[PDB]
């Protein structure tokens, strides 16, 4: 029965708070909150790899892949552990974000607590790009706002 | 995903689907029943949370079917049943949802069952 939490900021607008919770070990954890500041559509929503906020989003490394898959789409079986797809923001620019992933973990080996939550500027294509870039970070280009995922009450 | 379950029942009878899933890569986050009936196209039934507890009925279904969890099995228990409920019921299931999307659209599902038919006469 853990708890998480994210406090997501950037040099930009873009900023929120999601929250992590997940009842059972190896159950499915539930992903939750609000982030505001970006523009209306599609944007990409991962967890990379280290929690390391010393260069700003850039030193969080690449998405986490402990199992050494290609990038995919959340729903997909090919995909890393932190691909969680896309949030969506409407005309105001606030994507709430209610979600549940039974392949992210806040124990054990798949655990996310100390890595970094990023959301991105365009919108993941979940590994159809066609390219090789696609496969690897599904070119959802640069990152507006990270946090590191801390233990929570 | 396997099914089991299913067969002929007479109108106003009831009839009990379930579907144990083995062997699957994580847990799931939602599992449960679609339907296509003779030339329709395949349509969500009931769903059901890894909680046990918050589900989703087709509204056509509503006070007839009520799905549960075991096991990792899930039941369907179909009661007063129509010719209309006629059809193939197959399981499914994700590990992952969005729950700004429809979990009773089929594409929400990537996990799926052979099928069972269900045929409810007269
Ligand atoms: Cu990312
Ligand atoms: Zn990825």
């Amino acid at each position: 029965a853990t708890k998480a939490v994210c406090v997501l900021k950037g040099d930009g607008p873009v900023q929120g708070i999601i929250n992590f919770e997940q009842k059972e070990s190896n159950g499915p954890v539930k992903v939750w909150g609000s982030i505001k500041g970006l523009t209306e559509g599609l944007h990409g929503f991962h967890v990379h790899e280290f929690g390391d906020n010393t260069a700003g989003c850039t030193s969080a490394g690449p998405h986490f892949n402990p199992l050494s898959r290609k990038h995919g789409g959340p729903k997909d079986e090919e995909r890393h552990v932190g691909d969680l797809g896309n949030v969506t923001a409407d005309k105001d620019g606030v994507a709430d974000v209610s979600i549940e992933d039974s392949v992210i973990s806040l124990s054990g080996d798949h655990c996310i607590i100390g890595r970094t939550l990023v959301v991105h500027e365009k919108a993941d294509d979940l590994g159809k790009g066609g390219n090789e870039e696609s496969t690897k970070t599904g070119n959802a280009g640069s990152r507006l706002a990270c946090g590191v995922i801390g233990i929570a009450q | 995903l396997q099914e089991s379950g299913g067969g002929l029942v007479q109108a106003g009878g009831s009839l009990r689907l379930s579907c144990a899933a083995s062997g699957l890569p994580y847990r799931t986050v939602f599992m449960g029943w679609f339907r296509q009936g003779p030339g329709k196209e395949r349509e969500g039934v009931a769903v059901i949370n890894a909680d046990g507890v918050s589900t989703y009925y087709a509204d056509s279904v509503k006070g007839r079917f009520t799905i549960s969890q075991d096991k990792n099995t899930v039941y369907l228990q179909m009661n007063s049943l129509k010719p209309e409920d006629t059809a193939i019921y197959h399981c499914a299931a994700n590990h992952f949802f969005d729950y700004s999307r429809d979990p009773l659209a089929t594409a929400e599902y990537n996990y799926w069952g052979q099928g069972t038919q269900v045929t409810v006469s007269s």
